């Protein structure tokens, strides 16, 4: 039957005075060599025998026997030097929630109290438990990120008074406890074809190790990115990767994504792309562009577009010809985004022959708009001219718009009415309309006064005749 | 390109704190040996753990300044990262423990090894060329 | 007197002083039992050995751009210290020789030399 | 006759291996002392026989033996120490354009070249001139503001190769060759009393030795003044001396100057400070306007207002109306204390007169001023009816005065006149428009034609026709 090695001296750990020898002697048919370990040092020897002639507390360590069926034994050296009562690797990282090793093992096992203490006089936190063990090192238990730059000492008591080691001093390597959080420059872009596309998303966690990328919508390609970073102090960090398109394509058009990632979870912040091959300008007006007043109203006409790049000469022209600079102009939404314009045109009081037809324009870079509002402007019917035709009537005309009623009025005048008429032609094909209406003179009645009236939705005039 | 992450770019203060340092201050380094010569993969792992202690301890040696840039602050920062590059590289490439004997260097030999460490990756990979 | 010798540049100390590692020993001269009193046996002494030191420590280090360089700081307490080693030589102007053997070189933390140096710095302000 | 000591040895320059002794012996009936000095050492003795056993650089010097009478003799001793060559005080401050010392004497006289060098490889400026003297040290010449901070080190050559001293580090003291620069804060400056006055001056100087100082036009008094300095590299300086009266009473007014004094020059800067009791308004417009149907007019007053003028406003009959009147200060200065509003009144109605008005007011005193804008209109021939016997009248309404001018003549039509009972009645109301009632018999010796009524007015005319037969 295989059986592991036998090693003399047959006791588990031994002590030496530094300065002694070490003699561990392996009996196994099957020897194959002796391994030594301390903190990261290792050496092996091919030799039952191993002699350390003077001894070193750097020799306090695990001898080990292995044989060749891959069976050992090992027993501990201790080499006890007053000088030197503990060994170290003054190093010392430790993961959050988990465990950590303050590598401090002893030269001399006997000894009165292994414990960690508070660096330079202060007390260790009373959050911080621990369990020591001479042949590794004190083992402060589940590192706080609280722990973080924290420094200890590794204690020991020796003849009534206590001993202190070199200074430890943990780093604390965080656990992601929460999601990457991200975010991005801009939101939404749009350029004119050939200019150039650039966006930078920021990415910041507990630390440098986040993983971060710019992916086209819906593809698994790799973008082009270039990225700063910083560590503004502990479980801190931010990171700018910013991507750029150096004279965009129209089909370069399309979503970004920008997708942080650690070991908890993911986090995603798009940003769309529009580009365009040329510029553009789109008017949508109030209602329909036929406005109507009335003399002496006032009227304002609004336009509102979309423009890109911005517009840029814009101005209302009333039959082909500037007039006025009382007309607003300005952004809808004051976003960084917008747009979306809207040009006012205030017609305060119109006269009538005020009317005609006012235009908006505005333009850019590329292309020329414009929309044009027809103001039909409304009055009161105007008694032109009244005379008196021959053999047969009176002739009386009016102007107004839109069309003038003509009725007429008969009984002497305080006065009554009576209606007729016969020969009425609206003669005149701009605006004002006139018209032209008579009523024949043979009423079997006399001394009295005849009216003409022009109506109109307005208001009305009139003037007064004789007859005999 | 491994690890080429982990170093933030507060690397880029090391000048001023180097100009803020007196030009007589003696600073301590486990020196690798050779490393200054090649290649740049037989030391980088040690070097690297070493500038963490060299760094953290002349940490101490400054307090914190509220406003401006502290030397205190800058170290700082440069210990977060010396201390990133200790890990992903012991969990990367993841050797008999032998260290370095103590150096001095005036704060520019110093941190001139410092950064010549910083730029051992941008390049770093997961022992015979160690000669001499 | 004096006292509008000395410009506000002076406030920067607690700064400079938390820049400089709390190792790096500054040599001054220290004029004896200055520290007990009274405050013009030595003024003199110590407002010219003051310059001196700050004057090399000043040497030390190298100019920054954008910022606040100890160098600056400095460079600022020595035009001080100078001109006080100035309105004193030229106020004072009592130096009949007779009390000289220049005081031996003492070592200090950034911290105590500042001290001293700022002690300095209140003798004025109340002169004679 | 009174005659001066002797001293033997009897050179005039005496050199001693430094370990070694130096016997001085000073021969003469009235001796009173003996007289060492070196850089800014210098030991006096009692003793006719001068004795140093063990003898160190530091002893280099000139040993002087002064009489009874005020008589006196010495010899220099150099000490060679091939250790020391030079003896320093590495203090070195001068003032421009004056000469300088350079504190690094000679240990061994007999020396190859005593020379002042650059320091640290850099060479000394090529305009720096100098003389060298084994007793005191290199005389710098001239020292000019570039040689500030320069560091030199006293050199010397023996034995072929060279040697240097510690190193000098001078430090220039700069000769004021032109006035400050003094500037300050607000020009002039106004306030109702109970608030503060304060204001600060701008002193700028090759030196913190500059005199600023704040005076009270025409007071040689003594103002309280708290100040701050800076030092903006060299041959830079700046002091701000800021002065603050907590409260200031009216009689607090007046003048205030900054002054500047130095070596070379003076510098004045004036600051004028008005205190008042209470605030204020005034207001400077024809207050009267006039206008025509369908004509536009603006109406534009202006006032100082102190404090700033709160709210501001047009009302047209005791009520509000548009919001179409502009508001705004007339100069954009920051001591501008003056502003202007305007009210513009488009295409009027006539029936749109009034009295506009304006009213503004500040934390003090209330006010306003008003206007009258009268509108004209053409004559409307309100009613042309036919008189009961004789004649006919016609009424027409308008403003200003409408007037009323009679045609006869049948209609193409001639004109003929003649007015009768002409009377306008409407004292009235308000701000409305004038009505005429004119008329004129009609007993004319010809008949068949038709008449004309016109009523004129300077914005135009109507007319209405009557008839006959
Ligand atoms: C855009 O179109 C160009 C035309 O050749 C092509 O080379 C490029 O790959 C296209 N980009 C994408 C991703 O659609
Ligand atoms: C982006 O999409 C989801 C939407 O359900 C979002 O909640 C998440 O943060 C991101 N996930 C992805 C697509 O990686
Ligand atoms: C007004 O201008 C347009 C050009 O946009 C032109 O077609 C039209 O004939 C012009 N109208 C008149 C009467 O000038
Ligand atoms: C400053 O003013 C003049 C100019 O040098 C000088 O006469 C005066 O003495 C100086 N001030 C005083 C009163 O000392
Ligand atoms: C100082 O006051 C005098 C009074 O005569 C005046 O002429 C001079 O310009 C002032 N100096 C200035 C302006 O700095
Ligand atoms: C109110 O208006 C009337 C006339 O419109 C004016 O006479 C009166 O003075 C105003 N109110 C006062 C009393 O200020």
């Amino acid at each position: 039957e295989p059986s592991p090695p036998s090693i003399h001296p047959g006791k588990s750990d031994l002590i030496v005075r530094v300065g002694d020898e070490i003699r561990l002697l392996c009996t196994d048919p099957g020897f194959v060599k002796w391994t030594f370990e301390i903190l990261d040092e290792t050496n092996e020897n091919k030799q039952n025998e191993w002699i350390t002639e003077k001894a070193e507390a750097t020799n306090t360590g695990k001898y080990t026997c292995t044989n060749k069926h891959g069976l050992s034994n090992s027993i501990y050296v201790f080499v006890r030097d007053p000088a030197k009562l503990f060994l170290v690797d003054r190093s010392l990282y430790g993961k959050e929630d988990s465990d950590t090793l303050v590598r401090c093992p002893l030269t001399d096992p006997e000894v009165t109290s292994y414990s960690l203490k508070g660096c330079q006089g202060k007390p260790l936190p009373k959050d911080l438990r621990f369990i020591p063990d001479p042949k590794a090192g004190i083992m402060i238990k589940s590192v706080k990120r609280a722990y973080h730059r924290l420094c200890l000492h590794c204690s020991v008591d020796q003849e009534g008074k206590s001993v202190l080691s070199e200074k430890f001093i943990l780093k604390v390597r965080p656990a992601f406890k929460a999601v990457p959080v991200v975010s991005v420059s801009k939101a939404s872009y749009l350029l004119r074809e050939g200019e150039e596309f650039t966006v930078t998303c920021t990415i910041k966690d507990v630390s440098s190790s986040v993983y971060s990328t710019w992916k086209r919508e819906n593809s698994q390609t790799k973008l082009q990115e270039k990225y700063n970073s910083w560590h503004h102090g502990d479980f801190n960090y931010e990171r700018q990767a910013t991507l750029t398109i150096s004279s965009a394509r129209v089909n370069d058009s399309g979503v970004f994504m920008c997708y942080a990632n650690n070991t908890f979870g993911s986090a995603n912040v798009t940003t769309t792309l529009e580009v365009v091959d040329k510029g553009f300008i789109n008017i949508f007006p109030m209602i329909n562009t036929t406005v109507f007043v009335n003399d002496g109203e006032n009227v304002d006409l609004i336009v509102e577009y979309e423009a890109f790049p911005k517009p840029e000469h814009q101005q209302w022209i009333y039959m082909n010809r500037t007039f006025t600079d009382k007309w607003e102009d300005y952004p809808k939404s004051e976003n960084e985004s917008n747009i979306r314009y809207v040009s006012e045109l205030h017609l305060t009081r119109l006269k009538g022959t005020e009317g005609g037809t006012y235009t908006f324009l505005v333009s850019n870079s590329d292309v020329n708009a414009a929309i044009a509002f027809n103001v039909y402007v409304n009055t009161k019917p105007e008694i032109l001219t009244y005379d008196r035709l021959v053999n047969g009537m009176l002739q009386c005309v009016a102007a107004g718009f839109p069309e003038p009623t003509i009725d007429w009025y008969f009984c002497p005048g305080c006065s009554a009415s009576v209606l007729p008429v016969d020969v009425q032609t609206l003669n005149s094909s701009f605006g004002k309309l006139v018209v032209q209406s008579s009523i024949d003179s043979s009423a079997f009645k006399h001394n009295g006064t005849v009216e003409c009236k022009a109506y109109n939705d307005v208001g009305k005039t009139s003037a007064y005749f004789n007859f005999a | 390109g491994i690890c080429r992450n982990r170093v933030t770019n507060n690397v880029k203060d090391v000048t001023k704190l180097v100009a803020n340092l007196p030009k007589d201050y003696m600073i301590t380094l486990k020196y690798v040996p050779g490393m200054d010569v090649l290649p740049s993969h037989c030391w980088i792992s040690e070097m690297v753990v070493q500038l963490s202690d060299s760094l953290t301890d002349l940490l101490d040696k400054f307090s914190n300044i509220s406003e401006g840039l502290s030397n205190y602050s800058i170290i700082d920062k440069l210990v977060n990262i010396v201390d990133d590059l200790v890990e992903c590289v012991k969990e990367n490439s993841s050797k008999s423990f032998k260290s370095p004997e103590p150096r001095l260097f005036t704060p520019e030999e110093f941190f001139r090894i410092f950064n010549r460490s910083i730029d051992a990756f941008k390049d770093f990979v997961v022992t015979s060329d160690c000669v001499v």
